């Protein structure tokens, strides 16, 4: 239920050896007092399974690698043994208690309810095969219709929590289609803060977006990542997908945002970065997003996948907005603005060019940097005929293919 | 917990004191939210000049 | 196995008694099936379709990673050193 | 020693600025931006960067 999220957190930094040390250490505590009291022993146990040689490895009921940099993971044999006792005890009480439920009568209510108790306790442990099937009891039976998506949702958290994207993808499928069907409101507000964490992970973080305004309006707690990482994660996907004008408003409709202050590092290494943007501070910009690099992406278990890909594109969004707004610029006071040198910046800019999402060119004789992007006639009839000519490939094979049948 | 026990006229200087906390958060949303519970509650008539004035 | 996504050309054409051989003839002119020969052939494993995370397996939407840097290493650096020259001018 | 005077002394400063700059390069094309710092009464780089962001 609610631990899940906190462990899988911390358990993510274990993953990771390119985080600080003193993260790591800290994280690896924090694991090892909850697997002794709630059980996170099979979860300690899938850690390894997504190492076998590599780093965030120390494991000792399984793989070692002490050459790792972590060396705060390794297992006991205390551990091995402290799992198979509350394993097996906890299971056969709890079950014996279920099948007096069976025996009495009453199963509208009662015995689907109690179903549900079992797969919490599994979910909670991080098996999920064995929630899967005892939650795939609770739906068999007919109960309330709001109470089904609150169960498929607690199936969903247990993708994040061993970070397989396609068991949520699979998932969330099926909350949608009963999302309307119960037509409540409550969980609707949980559904798109899965979904948007689903769209994090993806690399469409335009619809991620317009999930993740709707959940910082109204939040719902309960089984979901902590309301400080929400907003980061609000921030993260409104640097990448809007521009100046629209982040501001963005962020000013979200009073949230502002009154929550900076609580936590990666919220505040995101936020700083947030108001230079859209105030169009470049000086301090150019730092800003190194620190992003570090307490956010690699930190998350979402932004991991994109701690090469967000680099990349970000610095195409402020040199962008700069060049739109000016016909010709100095090269030297290009670089000065942002805090490079002159042959430093060129290396950046000549990647973003050639695939033609910064419209520009480079004199490196007047060192001036020319901008000439079409914005007229010109660039929406060169948008146009990409469309049209797709829509003439969709024919050719749709008409062939009905003529010769 | 003053709802259950309102008779008050001492939470009209609550609501002031909880908008002026919103405004200096920097949300307005919720500063005006209780600005207007403020107002509301000081038409009833046993308002100090002080607390109308605040 | 299709060649990009796979239910865009799964329904131009589905199972006919017809075509089915002719599918085979097809194959069988080139000589193999080109999926099979190349393992047998490398006499192990590949690690050049490890050689990116989506190139083994896609589950993702294509990046346009190929070259896959570390663009944090070199930008701290570009900071820091630019920073340098000036005060040391 | 009031935030609300350095708040709208600071809005009041950026449309003031706004109003003036509009007004002294619409007879223009292709200006100077050392004739706008000077009518303006403000400086070149300073001027550069307010167009920057209208």
């Amino acid at each position: 239920r609610v631990p899940n999220y906190e462990v899988s957190e911390k358990a993510f930094l274990l993953t990771q050896s390119k985080v600080s040390i003193e993260q790591r250490k800290e994280a690896a505590e924090f694991v090892l007092a909850k697997i002794k009291e709630e059980e996170m022993a099979p979860y300690y146990k899938y850690l390894c399974e997504e190492y076998l040689v590599n780093n965030g490895q120390s494991d000792l009921e399984h793989d070692e690698k002490s050459d790792s940099l972590n060396e705060w993971i390794k297992f006991d044999q205390e551990l091995y043994n402290e799992l198979c006792k509350k394993n097996e005890s906890k299971i056969k009480e709890l079950n014996e208690k279920i099948q007096k439920l069976e025996e009495d009568d009453e199963g509208e209510l009662e015995q689907a309810q109690a179903w549900i108790n079992l797969g919490e306790y599994y979910a909670q442990i991080g098996d999920k095969d064995n929630a899967e099937k005892t939650l795939g009891k609770s739906l068999s039976k007919a109960i309330s219709t709001g109470a089904k998506i609150d169960v498929m949702l607690t199936i969903a958290r247990l993708g994040f929590f061993y970070n397989d994207q396609l068991y949520v993808k699979e998932k969330l499928e099926a909350v949608n289609s009963m999302i309307e069907k119960g037509g409540d409101w409550e969980r609707r507000n949980r559904y798109k803060t899965y979904y948007g964490i689903h769209c994090l992970a993806v690399r469409n973080f335009k619809e991620a977006a317009k999930l993740l305004v709707d959940s910082l309006a109204t939040f719902t707690s309960i089984e979901l990542t902590s309301y400080e990482s929400i907003a980061t994660y609000a921030s993260v996907t409104g640097l990448f997908t809007l521009e100046r004008t629209d982040l501001k408003s963005k962020v000013i409709d979200s009073p949230e945002l502002l009154s929550l202050i900076s609580t936590t590092a990666a919220l505040q290494s995101i936020s700083s970065l947030t108001i230079s943007l859209y105030a169009s501070d470049y000086a301090s910009y150019f730092p800003y997003l190194l620190e992003t690099y570090a307490n956010v992406l690699i930190p998350c278990k979402y932004l991991n996948r994109h701690a090469d890909f967000f680099v990349r594109e970000m610095r195409r969004k402020v040199y962008a907005q700069l060049l739109e707004s000016y016909k010709t610029l100095s090269l030297k006071s290009m670089a000065s603005a942002f805090g490079v040198s002159v042959a430093f910046l060129d290396n950046d800019l000549g990647k973003f060019i050639p695939n033609k999402q910064l419209n520009c060119v480079i004199d490196r004789v007047n060192g001036i940097v020319e901008t000439n992007r079409p914005d007229n006639k010109n660039a929406q009839y060169h948008l146009l005929v990409k469309q049209g000519d797709g829509l003439l490939t969709k024919l050719q094979k749709y008409g062939a293919a009905v003529r010769l049948t | 917990e003053f709802k259950k026990l309102d008779d008050k006229p001492s939470l009209v200087d609550v609501h002031l004191l909880e908008s002026k906390v919103y405004h200096k958060l920097r949300n307005l949303a919720k500063s005006k939210a209780s600005l207007t519970a403020a107002r509301t509650a000081a038409n009833s008539i046993y308002c100090p000049t002080q607390t109308v004035a605040e | 196995m299709s060649t990009d996504v796979a239910a865009a050309q799964a329904q131009s054409k589905i199972d006919l008694t017809k075509k089915k051989n002719e599918e085979i003839n097809k194959k069988s002119l080139e000589e193999d099936d080109e999926f099979e020969d190349f393992p047998i052939d490398t006499w192990a494993n590949g690690e050049t379709i490890k050689s990116n995370a989506v190139t083994q397996t896609n589950i993702w939407e294509e990046n346009w990673d190929d070259v896959e840097v570390d663009d944090d290493f070199t930008n701290e650096l570009k900071a820091e050193l630019d920073r340098y020259k000036r005060e040391n001018q | 020693g009031d935030e609300l005077t350095r708040s709208h002394f600071n809005a009041l400063y950026d449309t003031l600025l706004e109003s003036n700059l509009c007004k002294i390069i619409e007879p223009f094309e292709c200006v100077e931006i050392s004739h706008i710092s000077k009518i303006i009464g403000l400086d070149t780089q300073q001027v550069e960067g307010k167009l920057s962001q209208m």
